[PDB]
């Protein structure tokens, strides 16, 4: 199932099925439609994570992923299935005949 | 007047004799069948250009030249497309 699939590309439980549909359509490889989903999924850390990307209160400390370095791997992300996305409609080279008719 | 005659002749020429006959429509010089010869040889002159002993019928000067001119036309058309 392409939607299946797609969520294994792009995780689950955080878009609903529906901007999935959504990105199918638009394209019909697999992976464009999977770059498309992870910048749009990379446009998301500012409400999940935030900027807050270290506090200390008490005597807990927790130091998350700096919100530029989630949005630069989702971006890395989206660039290899692009990528991926050329070389499989990637052509060779060619060397073709030409003609012209003549009396 | 208006008519179409289609008329396959064909006709054999000896010494002794002359025979012609006609498949299709009447042809009126032609007199069907055998007919003598007034004299007694065939009344055909061959002339075979470049006649030669191993060859019955003679050979055209064309012949020795036309694969290079199959060449030449080649090659120049070769040309006039590339250009």
């Amino acid at each position: 199932e392409k939607l299946r699939l797609l969520l294994n590309d792009k995780d689950k439980k955080s878009f609903t099925d529906e901007e999935l549909n959504l990105f199918l359509e638009e394209a019909d490889c697999i992976y464009c439609a999977a770059s498309q989903g992870w910048i749009l999924k990379s446009l998301q850390y500012e409400n999940t994570v935030g900027e807050m990307y270290e506090y200390k209160v008490g005597q807990e400390t927790y130091k998350s992923s700096s919100i530029k370095d989630l949005v630069s791997v989702a971006y890395q992300n989206a660039d290899k299935f692009k990528d991926m996305c050329t070389n499989k409609k990637e052509k060779g080279s060619f060397m073709l005949g030409i003609s012209t008719e003549f009396e | 007047g208006e008519n179409k005659r289609k008329a396959k002749v064909k006709q054999i020429i000896t010494a002794e004799s002359r025979f012609v006959e006609v498949e299709g429509d009447k042809i009126e010089g032609l007199e069907e069948g055998e007919t003598p010869n007034v004299w007694g040889f065939i009344p055909i002159i061959h002339f075979k250009n470049e006649a030669d002993e191993t060859l019955k019928y003679g050979q055209s000067d064309i012949e020795p030249i036309e694969p290079l001119l199959k060449a030449y036309h080649d090659v120049m058309l070769h040309a006039l497309k590339g250009s």
